[PDB]
């Protein structure tokens, strides 16, 4: 099963302020109009290069997260647990079971704080960039059953964690969706507040990048240069002389 | 007490405190005090999002290699610092720890390698080394190389052949909250007058005022399109400031 | 440069013999450690190389699987362990040090330094 | 139902080339990493290649570098393996596979498919 | 490989010169061809590496030639020092040879 | 590249034998190992990941163990169903590889 | 003009007369401008200036509170503050001889 | 390094009394000059510290205004000369060297070479 | 400050291991910790420094630690030169102190 994130997993780049302007990008971001796997339920997902993770399921469904390797007691794991005061977040050396899990040995961070979870619908990004895990949310009222919301909302940063571990694969603790985020161009527009309103994937089409390549949202009639085509190099052929004696050196070097 | 062989250098992290480098400088224990990107003695007045502490022993003759733009075993195959790099490196004679009579083999240095390693880049793997178009199959022989060599150290060697403790700080300076800062005390804030400020390292001249900007928790400031900071958050009242030209 | 051996030993069929070389006056690990045996009126016999820094050991055909080659660095010795002994293994044992296979001028291909023999009497 | 199809085999001379695709269907391919590998005939098996999830990063294996191509169009749920000059050591049965990788394609499951016959002479 | 030395044996007055033999079943690159001298009760030193070079020590007195298949040492003024055993080595397949040596 | 061996290359087993596979690495790979199970004319299947993890529905006579360079495997109780070749698989550092296949029959 | 400035140091320490150095002798002792025209000229004296047990009459300043500017000379004794307690002339506990 | 103390001194009450110390094997103004007693059957009592590079001086409190300590660079030799002797001053006299204070790993806070001790008796 | 060792006299057999104690009135650091060895009729020679270090030409078969208030020193195998009397030493507030010592 697989739905349309139209232009949904914005986050913000920085922690720089910006209003009324329109800024273009370099990050990881969800591409527009990807296919986000939907999932019903619990299977171990990649991570890959950082996570777009959606669910509109109550607070007492979905219980958190574990990021890691071998998500067993041989590696460092990051188990992210939520419950109705607080928010815990540890890193140790983890035995999961099947309350989450047996053993905590060899740990080495810890992290509490307030709780991270017509319905609500919850959207959180997941990055693990130089030994930071970064995450980002935003929760919003949503009206839909079977896809994901329409319109444009911004993630804000949630916690950034010095946790210093690999993370490959993760786990949700129990509907959900799945996407993953890929190295864009996008072109942001802040709002006079500093509030990021709307976005160009400027890979999504043509029309895209024209709006890119202007640094405006609207484009008037008219002819607009883009950008250049350009074809690569199918192989490599190297042609040397076909001679096989060798050089004399060391000759020179052991007189 | 004990410091780590060359192609296995310790790494620290620091972060979240204050770091006053004088107390380094100003020490008349250390033979080399190198820094690139930065003065020494501008180092107090500075604030980093974080600092690497790396650390290892190699001989006297080996020091100069620990630097931007260098070449030979060390550069190339065990250390390799970055050609933009921002930090100190700081050595010091270690015979009176690190040699022994008859030699001390414990420190070790990687003396064969495919390729040369990449800036900041560890390699601890012992496998053989191919020399020859021929296989060694993990088989150490003709053509077929143990990468690694040990110095051996001995007091009476000559200093180019003592053992010296290397440490080298890299300061990481990126568009995020800086977590190590000099040793600099704060002062009161004035504002709507025209003042010279120094807000948790970003300095400028200008007339501070209260904004009216809708900041988030995170964002520490804001920039025009020159590439100027036209706001800040003050680091202790949390209070978010406009910046104006005098 | 000074190789200095262990004193004479003498021993009965079917055991084992260790010959020790203490090396001193260069870096140990530098070089190879090479054993040679000389029989009773005969001339000099290889019988393998050991290489400190690695542990890494290569024998002769004739005693694979009857030789063993070990080091230790913190003393800066060699020693070389013979099994199954029989009478014709009555020789002087000699220690010699070479240059290892990566010199640059073949120094791999000959022994420059020897310790003074130990004999062995089987 | 997870499979993985192989498909483009067949009878090359030395020197010449072939491209292997294999049709993936029943999970989220474009999530996961993907391995080429092969075995000779009475041979075990060898690792050929790996490509990463958004099919920007590419691994070889010595014996292939430089030869072999690996690739992936996620819009298909294909993955592909273009092979230049042939040699007759290259001779083997090609699977495609997602193999458990807790250190880089952060697989948790083992998928391989059927395999299929590449000759050369 | 064999490697094959003569004369077994070979006598002459102190102050005269001295040649000895070194024969290979086959070539023998000049860089892998060695000599040693042991004298009664002691181990071999080296007296010539590479054929051609002298050990660091040694009397210019004492020389080395000799390419593929057959080389030669030379004492030029016998000392009665000199009056030794004489071997020559090779090198070669991951493996050191020595000759059954002479006695001067 | 990591080489991979393994010992024995062969080995004769009747049914409730214990069979033990070792597999060493010329490297320290950690627990980053691989077990397969291979039968001819079929793709290869994997029993045991990270070491000593049991794949799901792998029966319980299969087990595994080891670090760093030494690794085992081992059938407590050979079936007739077992009768296969096994090879291990480092997936330490890229370019992986597996071992030359141990060869179990009757 | 010509001047000649004449002085003895380590043979370690002549890289250090040298423009755009660091060191204690660039720092403290002897310091060229960047912009210098000139020439170092120096010499082994081992036979003139060393003596058995030690030569101590050649000394160089080892603390200073900053760096000295281009042919500025310091010739002062006073106690080196190295932490944040005022020595008073009293040699001791961070409270160095500067020379 | 060494440490070389002048011979032993016989004195009455009220006296005074000098003790040299001479260095050598390193550079003497790299160091600070240590003195400590030791009286018959006693342990060991710090009395003070001179730094020849600056002449510089400290006392322990029972000693203040009683010691003083002098040195000579061109000899590298160091003195203690104790006045208004009494009989409890009774005891072995040495010299011992420790680093200055800025010595960056904390060499000032122990002594690492020590004279054979001269015996003084009042 | 005061400097207490314990036990003041300890008696055991060559070969075997002994432990002796230092406790001071205040916390010391442990790098102005110090053991000194004493021989009869010699000065006293540094063993320990910085709490756990050894001085140069120290046998390994003695080493050292503690923090705070409480510090030992321990002799892994005593030979029959290890009989002798031990001083732990203090540094602080510009001025050294020795403990009483202990004999062995
Ligand atoms: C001196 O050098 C020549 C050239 O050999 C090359 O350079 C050497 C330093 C070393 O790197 C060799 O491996 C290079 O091939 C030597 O003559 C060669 O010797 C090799 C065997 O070692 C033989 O296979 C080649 O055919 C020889 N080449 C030629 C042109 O004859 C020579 O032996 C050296 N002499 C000494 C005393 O070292
Ligand atoms: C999403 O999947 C559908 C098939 O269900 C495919 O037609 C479409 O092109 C895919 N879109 C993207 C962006 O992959
Ligand atoms: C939530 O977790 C915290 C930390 O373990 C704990 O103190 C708190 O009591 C928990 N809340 C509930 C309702 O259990
Ligand atoms: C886990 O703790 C043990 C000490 O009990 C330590 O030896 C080991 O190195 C630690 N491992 C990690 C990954 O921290
Ligand atoms: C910006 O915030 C102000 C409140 O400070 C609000 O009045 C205004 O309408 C917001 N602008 C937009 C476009 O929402
Ligand atoms: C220190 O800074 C924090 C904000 O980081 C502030 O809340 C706190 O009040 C400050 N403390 C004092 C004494 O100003
Ligand atoms: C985390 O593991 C991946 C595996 O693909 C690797 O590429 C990446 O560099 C690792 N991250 C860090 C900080 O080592």
């Amino acid at each position: 099963a697989y739905t349309n994130s139209f232009t949904r997993g914005v986050y913000y780049p920085d922690k720089v302020f910006r209003s009324s302007v329109l800024h273009s990008t370099q990050d990881l971001f969800l591409p527009f109009f990807s296919n986000v796997t939907w999932f019903h339920a619990n299977p171990v997902l990649p991570f890959n290069d950082g996570v777009y993770f959606a669910s509109t399921e109550k607070s007492n469904i979905i219980r958190g997260w574990i990021f890691g390797t071998t998500l067993d007691s041989k590696t460092q794991s990051l188990l992210i647990v939520n419950n109705a005061t607080n928010v815990v977040i540890k890193v140790c050396e983890f035995q999961f079971c099947n309350r989450v899990y047996s053993s905590a040995n060899n740990c080495t961070f810890e992290y509490v704080s307030q709780p991270f979870l017509f319905k609500n619908l919850r959207e959180f990004v997941f990055k693990n960039i130089d030994g930071y895990f970064k995450i980002y949310s935003k929760h919003t009222p949503i009206n839909l059953v079977r896809d994901l919301p329409q319109g444009f909302s911004a993630l804000e940063p949630l916690v950034d964690l010095p946790i210093g571990i690999n993370i490959t694969r993760f786990q949700t603790l129990l509907a959900y969706y799945v996407g993953y985020l890929q190295p864009r161009t996008f072109l942001l527009k802040y709002n006079e507040n500093g509030t990021i309103t709307d976005a160009v994937d400027c890979a999504l089409d043509p029309l895209s990048e024209t709006k890119c390549t202007l640094k405006s949202f609207t484009v008037e009639k008219g002819i607009y240069q883009t950008s250049n085509f350009r074809v690569q190099p199918t192989e490599s052929i190297v042609r040397f002389p076909n001679i096989t004696n060798l050089c004399p050196f060391g000759e020179v070097f052991n007189a | 007490t004990r410091f780590a062989s060359v192609y296995a250098w310790n790494r620290k992290r620091i972060s979240n405190c204050v770091a006053d480098y004088s107390v380094l400088y100003n020490s008349a224990s250390f033979s080399t005090f190198k820094c690139y990107g930065v003065s020494p003695t501008k180092l107090n007045d500075l604030c980093f999002t974080n600092v690497y502490a790396d650390s290892f022993v190699i001989r006297g003759d080996e020091v100069r290699q620990i630097a931007p733009g260098q070449t030979g075993k060390i550069a190339d195959y065990n250390y390799k610092l970055p050609d933009d790099f921002t930090g100190c490196v700081i050595a010091w004679n270690s015979n009176n720890l690190d040699s022994k009579v008859g030699g001390n083999y414990n420190y070790r240095y990687r003396l064969f390698r495919k390729s040369n390693l990449k800036p900041f880049e560890r390699d601890i793997s012992t496998e053989i080394y191919q020399a020859g178009s021929t296989p060694c199959n993990g088989v150490e022989g003709f053509n077929c190389y143990f990468p690694l060599q040990s110095y051996g150290f001995q007091p009476t060697n000559g200093v180019g052949y003592q053992p010296y403790r290397v440490v080298v700080l890299s300061f990481e300076l990126l568009h995020a909250p800086a977590t190590v800062c000099g040793p600099k005390k704060s002062t009161n804030l004035v504002k709507n007058k025209c003042v010279n400020f120094n807000f948790n390292g970003l300095t400028g001249t200008g007339v501070l005022t209260e904004s009216n900007k809708k900041f988030l928790p995170f964002q520490q400031f804001g920039r025009d399109i020159a590439d100027t900071t036209d706001a800040v958050r003050d680091p202790q009242t949390l209070e978010i400031l406009d910046i104006t030209p005098c | 440069v000074q190789l200095v051996q262990s004193g004479a030993e003498v021993k009965k069929p079917g055991a084992s013999v260790k010959v020790s070389c203490k090396a001193s006056g260069y870096t140990f690990t530098g070089y190879y450690m090479h054993w040679v045996r000389q029989a009773p009126g005969q001339g000099l016999e290889w019988m393998g190389w050991i290489n400190p820094i690695s542990s890494g050991t290569s024998y002769a055909q004739t005693f694979q699987g009857r030789v063993t080659m070990t080091s230790d660095t913190s003393i800066t010795t060699a020693y070389m362990e013979l099994s199954r002994l029989r009478s014709d293994d009555t020789a002087v044992y000699y220690c010699a040090r070479a240059a290892p296979f990566y010199d640059f001028w073949s120094g791999y291909s000959y022994f420059d330094y020897w310790g003074q023999g130990t004999l062995v009497t089987v | 139902e997870v499979q993985l199809v192989e498909s483009g085999g067949g009878v090359v001379q030395p020197g010449g080339s072939l491209r292997l695709s294999c049709a993936a269907s029943g999970f989220t391919f474009n999530s996961y990493g993907m391995h080429w590998v092969r075995q000779a005939p009475g041979k075990g098996l060898e690792w050929v290649a790996f490509i990463r999830y958004d099919g920007g990063n590419k691994y070889y294996a010595d014996s292939v570098k430089g030869r072999f191509t690996i690739s992936r169009d996620n819009s298909k749920n294909t993955l592909y393996l273009q092979m230049k000059s042939l040699r007759a050591e290259d001779t083997a049965v090609y699977y495609c596979a997602n193999l458990k990788d807790s250190r880089y394609s952060g697989s948790y499951y083992d998928y391989w498919g059927q395999g299929t016959l590449v000759t050369v002479s | 490989i064999v490697m094959m030395q003569s004369p077994g044996t070979l006598s002459l007055s102190p102050g005269e010169r001295a040649t000895l033999s070194c024969r290979a079943s086959q070539s023998v690159s000049s860089s892998y061809l060695a000599w040693y001298q042991q004298k009664p009760g002691q181990a071999p030193r080296l007296l010539i590496y590479g054929a051609s070079s002298r050990a660091t020590g040694i009397p210019d007195r004492f020389s080395g030639s000799g390419s593929g298949t057959d080389f030669t040492l030379t004492i030029s003024r016998l000392e009665p020092e000199d009056f030794a055993v004489y071997y020559c080595q090779q090198y070669g397949s991951s493996a050191w040879t020595f000759g059954q040596g002479t006695k001067v | 590249v990591i080489w991979m061996t393994q010992s024995p290359s062969s080995l004769s087993a009747s049914v409730g034998d214990r069979v033990t596979i070792t597999c060493q690495a010329s490297q320290d790979i950690r627990f980053y190992l691989n077990w397969y199970q291979q039968k001819p004319g079929k793709a290869p299947k994997l029993l045991i990941s990270d070491a000593s993890n049991m794949e799901t529905g792998v029966p319980s006579r299969f087990s595994g163990s080891g670090s760093g360079t030494d690794f085992t495997f081992t059938i407590s109780s050979l079936q007739p169903e077992d009768i296969a070749t096994y090879y291990c698989q480092q997936y330490d550092n890229l370019p992986f590889t597996f071992g030359p296949g141990t060869k179990v029959d009757f």
